[PDB]
Parts: C-alpha cells; structure tokens; sequence
C-alpha cells in the first residue's frame, strides 16, 4: 500500500500511521466503554 | 508480566514464536514445551 494507491481515485481507505480512517472514524462514532487492559482494576 | 494483564510466568521469549499458540490473550501464544508472551 502506498500512499497515492489509486492516482485518479482518492482512497482514505489507507493507514494514517493500521486502522484507517474509515475505521477510526466508525470507531469513534460508536459508544463504546472498553476496559483498557493493564488498567481496568 | 502485564503486557495485556500481570501473569506469573517466564515471558518476553523470542518475539517471532508464535506462528500457532494456546493464545493466552489477545497477543502472547503461551507456547511452553513458560516461555510466554510472543
């Protein structure tokens, strides 16, 4: 994956740098209240 | 030991070891023959 995959076609489907931003921002946009491992005690 | 939680074992084995594991957590294999977290 290189950062201008797909010349003609804008994709932000690529990583910011693992989770691109598509997903991040569907991440986001969820209510989630995970324990962070480590430290949920 | 609390990579994902405190676990009382010999950790930190060669990282590449895990190709297949018992998969204590998310990430370390657990693979014994101890030696885990891969």
């Amino acid at each position: 994956i290189i950062p201008g995959f797909g010349g003609d076609f804008n994709l932000t489907l690529l990583e910011p740098v693992a989770r691109s931003a598509i997903e991040d921002l569907l991440f986001d946009k969820v209510t989630i209240a995970d324990p962070g491992y480590m430290q949920g005690y | 030991g609390c990579v994902l939680g405190l676990v009382n074992s010999s950790l930190f084995v060669e990282d590449c070891k895990l190709p297949l594991g018992q998969s204590l957590c998310a990430l370390p294999d657990t693979p014994s023959t101890m030696r885990l977290a891969s």
